[PDB]
């Protein structure tokens, strides 16, 4: 309820058309792009872990730990201002427009973000609205209009609108002269279709007719006006309340199940560490009770460590431990997925096959944050006109066809009447012949409480007795809107729950008349249910943005409509039929790629650390390090960072062209299984055995007195590089032995970092620089590979090791 | 327009290889068959190689070395008769062990300064931090600074041989060459001031436990500091709390009699060391090598385990896909 005076001349507290579609300022940006990252428990963990290593000590370096922390927090810095500078940018362009206004018996100009409610506006032929108006008179007689909105449900037909009968003949003779009248309205709603209010229009002395306004009278924002030289109306609602401004509900944000999952692993790696952390000070200040355990004459403390507070010194022997075994959780994973997901987004611009020579363009990706996602699909809401036909398109038939084949359930989501709209359905080898409908349009529902009834006659007395492809769902979005605003009434048995088992029991929906808001509740209402299946949506009309904004992941065409929702979607095809190609080839890879390196980034370093901490049994719990530093940098950085990128860029797990041909291989990935609680558990067993394998074999090999025929012994260095050469070596080959498409840089990468290391090692021992403080490892590498012995124990622990690996891939070829 | 290259298409040639179980059958043969004769020849290696260790370290009143446990003012001597049953043919390297001393402490190890051994000008004068509480004494600079030198292994052991009557013959034992070619011609150098050696220790003074100046160790000049060989060898690390280190060399014989006949010995030995202060022992080790080196049959145990478990494995699945 409220009021509005035609020329504010009586006879307020309204906002002022400014659409704001953006999150972040100009000068708020930094700290509150700061809190949403450094919110997230992985951000916290590093840079508590960076203030510790800088702050207490540090095993190598502090930089090593301070660098890629600070280029992941920058690279998603800047794609999140580069992401929030387009939307103020396009903002710019719908504010800033030119309108005419008739302020003061003159044909004032202002701009378009200045209006305010309540002033009789000017458009000319094929200008688009700038508010909701209401139609007050027209340039012909009739008080008629016709306007189409492209922009509100998808298509083009001439719609119909009817002026007020007092003020039809007021054309430009004196309509400012002081016209008394007050429109009262209802408040705004999204409804699209409903609207209730009256005018107040005077005479010259007095007058009190009132004629009732409905949705006939309403000329909304976004609609191009066609076949009328001009027209004369009153904004209403202005800005962030009209009925297209209603229905945007924004963008929050979109994660994926592989980055669900990295987050779960590194929770539960993180209860690892504060346990390894835990036993090894416990076990430490146990040990330390004896008197002769600690200063036993040989070393003894500088004073200083006898004088520091005993309360703080487990403290800093705890925050000490958890720096030394930090290893474990690997930033290096951070900053290769982020260099993965950049470059293997070029590919699908690449691609050949998404070409249209029509259009002359090809693909397009707007993030790059989904190309796993893409390979996870379980639901797809398509929009009919437009995206479905153009009669049909060139292969839309066969492409729903290939996505039924492959386990989706596809819905069409339409804003199109019923009567059009199901024929097209019939036509896409969505509606069969021997297919009884079950439909709940407006035409059975003249009431209210009928509804209750039909949903219980059709789902508890009709289906789920039992014929799985026969029952397919027509809605309209009439009954759906009472379907979830009055849902509310009653609690026993929720329309909600009511209305989806039998929407998720059925072959097909189809739902016709649907408001932009609509789409995305119905994604949002399949999104919720018996936890998390993934959505996603494809459309081509600035109608679609709503759910295209919403679902997982959204594809936007290229089409004859604009660029609205080409700009606002994840990716974009120019065409229907691209999309089989684009996620029945392109996801599956994208996702496989993603997950091995991920389970593989994980395994590589606990694997690496477990004998470390196995170490400190044998030492005085004193947090000596078994490798040098330089190995201990080195061993993510070159050693073994590149094979890995370098299979997850490009490898064939199953060939494309048989990936293509086959739809069927896309259920081998449908429930997220390659990242499973069952791999998950046998990565970190084969980790923590061969952990173990390493160490033991090289202590019980290390009781010898003598390893050589000079009958010299070895130090502790010695010790330290044997293990790692083992480790180096065995990790290296379980990916060599994965590996299922070698390529010529799968062959240099995968040889040279072998090559590499064994010529560094040859390298870096055997010459004194001098520019450090000690000279541990001058002639470790080759004095130890002098021994028959060595090398021997080295070829054994290699093979014993992969011994597991080598055994599954036989018992994985039989039975 | 797009261009066709194989990379951009993801169109690569490649190789491909699919592995099965009826292609890589014969391998779980072939290491089966390639390694149970490696095992059977290093096991069989290792049970040639002769050794004895006898523990000197007292602690016991039947022991010899009782009175050698606490003395005041006395320089404390032992002696330990032991036989030896088969003679040694091949060379005899001797060693001295020491139990629950942790060489591989975290404050222990890192107290050292590599610098200064190298012959460093600057480092000579002044020590690095990290080697403390051992880096000045009496407002002095200790030239070797750090536990890790400071707390060498300073005993004395002569073997004696028993001849057919009971007059004892002495044993000759070399001390050259027991310390690694390479840190010791490179890693280890002397100052490079003047010629003596006493005027190159300045303002440098001895550690606290040491005796006589580190520029005394030795008579000849080449083993007279920083590159004695027994001090070389001290400075190693041990990575475990019981560890070994070379001692001396005993050589072969001109004639083909055997280096060490089978006999009586006697060892008298020169108690400094104390270890016993944490639960420590002290032993020395005479033995022989080979090709591999000592005596170990963990080598010949795994590598016989992992060929059986091999062959045994390969046999029962190649009698199980036979049902097909
Ligand atoms: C807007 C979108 C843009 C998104 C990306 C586009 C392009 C980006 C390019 C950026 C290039 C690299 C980014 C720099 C950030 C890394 C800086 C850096 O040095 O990190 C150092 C890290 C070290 O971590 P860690 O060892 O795992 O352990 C960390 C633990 N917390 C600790 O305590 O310490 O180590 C690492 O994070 C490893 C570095 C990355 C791994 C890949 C490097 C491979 C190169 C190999 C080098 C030589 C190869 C020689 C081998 C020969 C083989 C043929
Ligand atoms: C041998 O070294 C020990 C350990 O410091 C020391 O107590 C003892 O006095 C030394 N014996 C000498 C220098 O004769
Ligand atoms: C070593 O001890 C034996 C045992 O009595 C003795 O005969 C011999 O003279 C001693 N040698 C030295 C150099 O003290
Ligand atoms: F063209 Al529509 F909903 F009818 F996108
Ligand atoms: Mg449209």
């Amino acid at each position: 309820t409220r009021t509005v005076f035609v020329g504010n001349h009586p006879v307020q507290r309204f906002c002022d058309n400014r659409i704001v579609s953006s999150k972040y300022t100009l000068w708020n940006f930094l700290p509150k792009n700061l809190f949403e990252q450094f919110r997230r428990i992985a951000n916290f963990y590093f840079l508590i872990i960076f203030l510790v290593q800088v702050t207490v000590d540090t095993p190598t370096s502090p930089v090593t730990s301070g660098l890629p922390l600070f280029f992941v927090i920058t690279v998603t810095a800047i794609k999140q201002g580069y992401e929030d500078w387009l939307r103020h940018r396009a903002d710019n362009e719908v504010n800033k427009s030119t309108v005419y206004i008739i302020e003061n018996a003159k044909r004032v100009r202002k701009e378009s973000e200045k209006i305010k409610v309540g002033d009789v506006v000017e458009v000319q032929a094929d200008e688009t609205f700038p508010c909701d108006l209401i139609l007050l008179s027209s340039c012909t007689t009739d008080g008629t209009c016709y306007v189409t909105t492209a922009s509100l449900d998808g298509e083009s037909n001439c719609k119909t609108h009817y002026a007020v009968r007092d003020t039809i003949a007021l054309c430009t003779a004196e309509s400012i002269d002081t016209l008394r009248a007050a429109i009262e309205c209802e408040q705004p709603q999204p409804d699209l279709y409903k609207f209730v209010g009256r005018i107040n229009i005077y005479s010259n002395s007095l007058e009190a007719v009132a004629r009732s306004l409905g949705p006939e009278n309403l000329l909304l924002k976004g609609a191009t006006l066609k076949n009328t030289e001009k027209i004369y109306g009153v904004a209403v609602y202005t800005g962030m309340e009209t009925k297209m401004a209603l229905n945007y509900q924004g963008k929050s944000q979109k994660r994926s199940a592989v980055e669900k999952s990295i987050n779960a692993f590194l929770i539960v790696y993180l209860f690892i560490l504060l346990t390894k952390a835990a036993v090894c000070t416990t076990l430490k200040y146990v040990w330390q009770s004896t008197p002769y355990n600690d200063e036993p004459w040989y070393n003894q403390k500088t004073q200083k460590e006898r004088e520091t507070l005993k309360v703080l010194k487990m403290f800093t022997d705890f925050l000490s431990f958890m720096v030394l075994f930090n290893f474990i959780i690997p930033v290096s994973m951070y900053v290769t997925v982020e260099m993965q997901k950049f470059l293997g987004s070029f590919f699908i611009s690449w691609d050949k096959d998404f070409y249209d020579e029509e259009i002359n363009e090809g693909a397009l990706v707007n993030t790059s944050d989904l190309n796993e996602e893409l390979g996870q699909v379980d639901y797809v809401f398509t929009d009919k006109t437009g995206t479905l036909t153009e009669k049909l398109q060139d292969q839309a038939a066969e492409t729903i066809e290939a996505l039924h084949a492959a386990g989706l359930k596809v819905w069409v989501l339409t804003g199109d009447k019923m009567e059009t709209a199901k024929s097209t359905c019939y036509a896409c080898r969505l509606f069969q012949t021997n297919t009884e409908l079950l439909e709940l349009t407006t035409k059975t529902i003249e009431e209210s409480e009928r509804k209750e009834d039909r949903l219980h006659e059709l789902l508890i007395e009709y289906r789920k007795k039992l014929e799985h492809q026969e029952y397919g769902l027509i809605i309209d979005g009439s009954t759906l809107s009472l379907i979830l605003n009055s849902s509310q009434d009653s609690s026993s048995n929720n329309y909600k729950s009511i209305f989806l088992q039998i929407c998720m029991k059925c072959t097909a929906v189809l739902c016709c008349r649907m408001a932009p808001l609509q789409k995305a509740q119905i994604v949002r209402m399949v999104k919720n249910l018996k936890g998390s299946p993934i959505t996603l949506s494809i459309g081509d009309g600035a109608n679609d943005v709503s759910m295209i904004l919403e679902s997982h992941v959204g594809i936007g065409i290229k089409g004859k409509e604009g660029r609205q929702a080409a700009r606002n979607s994840d990716y974009s095809v120019p065409k229907f039929k691209h999309l089989k190609k684009l996620l029945l080839a392109h996801g599956h890879l994208y996702y496989v790629r993603i997950a091995h390196l991920v389970q593989y980034f994980f395994y590589k370093n606990l694997c690496f650390i477990l004998p470390q901490f196995l170490y400190q049994f044998f030492c005085g719990f004193s947090q000596q390090p078994l490798y040098d530093a330089a190995y201990l940098t080195m061993y993510n950085i070159c050693f073994t960072s590149l094979p890995i990128l370098a299979y997850s860029l490009l490898e064939q797990h199953i060939n494309i062209d048989t990936l293509t041909s086959d739809p069927r291989l896309y259920m081998k990935i449908s429930g997220n299984a390659m990242l499973q609680l069952g791999p998950f558990l046998y990565w970190t067993f084969l980790a923590a055995f061969e952990g173990t394998v390493f160490f033991f074999g090289t202590y019980f090999l290390f009781q010898t007195a003598s390893l050589e025929e000079n009958g010299k012994v070895y130090g502790n260095w010695t010790f330290g590089t044997i293990v790692f050469t083992v480790l180096v070596f065995t990790v290296t080959l379980k990916l060599a032995l994965d590996t299922r498409f070698w390529t010529w840089i799968n062959h240099f990468v995968i040889w040279g970092s072998l090559a590499f290391y064994v010529f560094f090692s040859f390298f870096w021992g055997g010459i004194i620089w001098p520019f450090l403080k000690q000279q541990r490892m001058y002639f470790v590498f080759a004095q130890m590979l002098s021994s028959v012995s060595t090398w021997l124990a080295i070829i054994l622990l290699i093979f014993i090791s992969l011994f597991p690996e080598i055994l599954l891939i036989v018992l994985k070829n039989v039975r | 327009r797009p261009d066709n290259t194989a990379f951009k298409q993801q169109r690569l040639p490649a190789w491909q290889p699919i592995l099965t179980a009826g292609t890589v059958l014969p391998i779980f043969f072939i290491i089966g068959l390639i390694f149970i004769p490696i095992g059977i020849g290093i096991f069989v290696t290792s049970n040639n190689i002769r050794e004895i260790e006898i523990d000197y370290t007292g602690t016991e009143p039947s022991s010899p070395c009782n009175k050698c446990l606490s003395p005041d003012v006395t320089p404390c001597f032992c002696t330990i008769n032991f036989t030896l049953e088969k003679s040694f043919e091949g060379n005899v390297f001797m060693y001295y062990g020491l139990s629950n001393f942790y060489q591989n402490h975290r404050r222990y190890v890192k107290s050292r300064d590599d610098s200064q051994l190298n012959g460093d000008s600057s480092a000579l004068l002044n020590p690095s931090k990290e080697c403390e509480p051992y880096r000045r004494n009496e407002d002095k600079p200790i030239a070797p600074c750090g536990a890790i030198m400071n707390s060498m292994f300073n005993d004395t052991l002569e073997l004696f041989l028993i001849g057919q009557d009971s007059y004892p013959i002495p044993i000759a034992l070399k001390k050259k060459g027991i310390a690694w070619w390479t840190d010791k011609n490179v890693k280890f150098r002397n100052p490079p001031g003047g010629d003596n050696l006493e005027e190159r220790f300045k303002g440098t003074t001895k550690p606290v436990n040491w005796l006589k100046p580190v520029y005394m160790l030795d008579s000849d000049p080449d083993n007279n500091g920083f590159i004695n060989e027994d001090f070389i060898v001290w400075m190693r690390t041990a990575a475990l709390p019981t560890f070994r280190k070379l001692y001396r060399l005993i050589e072969r014989k001109s004639d083909l009699h055997p280096t060490l006949p089978a006999g009586r010995y006697w060892l008298n030995v020169t108690y400094n060391y104390p270890v016993h202060y944490f639960d420590g022992r002290k032993r020395m080790i005479l033995s022989t090598i080979s090709w591999m080196g000592g005596k170990n049959p963990f080598l010949g145990i795994a590598y016989i385990a992992v060929g059986s478990i091999s062959f045994l494995l390969g046999v029962v699945l190649l009698v199980i896909n036979h049902k097909y």
